[PDB]
């Protein structure tokens, strides 16, 4: 790897600089280099890794949606044939997106998840595994779409089982996992009722635990609760 | 839908 | 070049798709491929080339400014020594930015400018040459800073001489050239009075020519005139 | 300063 010669601490420092500069591709490459040093990641370092790849894949997903919409309109009746270019370029963006997801999934499998023993790290990584399989599922159409969806579901489910046993209902990692699993149910798994039920139960159990929190923790938890409510408002 |  | 196997028309089509998808690096690579086909560019194609590289270099310039500001703060008295990482990463972004400018300047020199005979194409390309030398000047510090500044000035000056002879004072290319040359004077050449005089004279001569324009041309010209006014308000 |  091109980051193999850089110190772990220097890679982390540069990832933080890249974030300030909105250079998320650089940020992800620095954090990949840091993971490949082989040491476990701290809470702050896990968040840097997630922010970097979330921004990279977010740009790819947005571009893929634009191109997919153009491609489907070209297949409507009355549409003028324009040749292979729209499909080719959508496929180009799609392949790049799949490559980023495969990179993240590879870091999780070699070897972040297997060394993560604490609930906070293990749930974080399993949620990430669910998220990246979910992004693969958004573009999947072939022999493996079903297996990709089940891989996302399985990772989210293992993360949920640990979170329910080991974390309070207001824990922001637990809340963000439930939020994203609910989005998986609604957008990927054709299960809007499961999505609504999960979001409602997560919100209500968090509500009942807010009294235990400091002012700062209260702000962290209620911010994510608002996203659950925003989805429930959209879905009902 | 809004994810995290 | 990696675009050597793609049709000129397909490259242009994909550049337009990349713009819709906000994939400006892809857009620039497609337009570079189109230029390298060796044919002259139409007005619309020139604008695609400019939009693509303006967005690529704009992201690099914004990142460079963030990192440069952090680097200078680290050199203030009382600042804790953090090692070479800030300088290294600023240099990395700077080298990438310089590479993009060199790429654009190379396309102009081989061979866009020499084949551009009409005022609209020749002024457009010479303005671009001034702009990319200006972006190089923003980061220059060494033996050549003076020569980079003079290269920008010379390109802008040749573009101005043609524009004054061949285009009306409301022509949007002429107006955008004068705007950018005025920014060169203020930001690069330490000549705020020249910047103010150029902006004022350009605005006033355009004002007096608006009566000749259609409603659509009036909108095009007045939009750029407003940028001249915004700068004059900032500078005086 | 604002450029084009
Ligand atoms: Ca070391
Ligand atoms: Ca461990
Ligand atoms: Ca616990
Ligand atoms: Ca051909
Ligand atoms: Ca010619
Ligand atoms: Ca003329
Ligand atoms: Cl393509
Ligand atoms: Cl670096």
């Amino acid at each position: 790897g091109a980051m193999g010669s850089m110190e772990r601490a220097s890679l982390i420092q540069k990832a933080k600089l890249a974030e300030q500069a909105e250079r998320y591709e650089d940020m992800a490459a620095f954090m990949k280099g840091a993971v490949e040093k082989g040491e476990e990641l701290s809470c702050e370092e896990r968040n840097l890794l997630s922010v970097a790849y979330k921004n990279v894949v977010g740009g790819q997903r947005a571009a893929w949606r634009v191109l997919s919409s153009i491609e489907q309109k070209s297949n409507e009746e009355g549409s003028e044939e324009k040749g292979p270019e729209v499909r080719e370029y959508r496929e180009k963006v799609e392949t790049e997106l799949q490559g980023v997801c495969d990179t993240v999934l590879g870091l999780l499998d070699s070897h972040l998840i297997k060394e993560a023993g604490d609930a906070e790290s293990r749930v974080f990584y399993l949620k990430m595994k669910g998220d990246y399989y979910r992004y693969l599922a958004e573009v999947a159409t072939g022999d493996d779409k079903k297996r990709i969806i089940d891989s996302a579901r399985s990772a989210y489910q293992e993360a949920m089982d640990i979170s329910k046993k080991e974390m309070p209902p207001t824990n922001p990692i637990r809340l963000g996992l439930a939020l994203n699993f609910s989005v998986f149910h609604y957008e990927i798994a054709n299960s809007p009722e499961e999505a609504i039920s999960l979001a409602k139960t997560t919100f209500d159990e968090a509500m009942a635990d807010l009294h235990t929190l400091s002012e700062d923790s209260y702000k962290d938890s209620t911010l994510i609760m608002q996203l659950l409510r925003d989805n429930l408002t959209l879905w009902t | 839908s809004n994810s995290l």
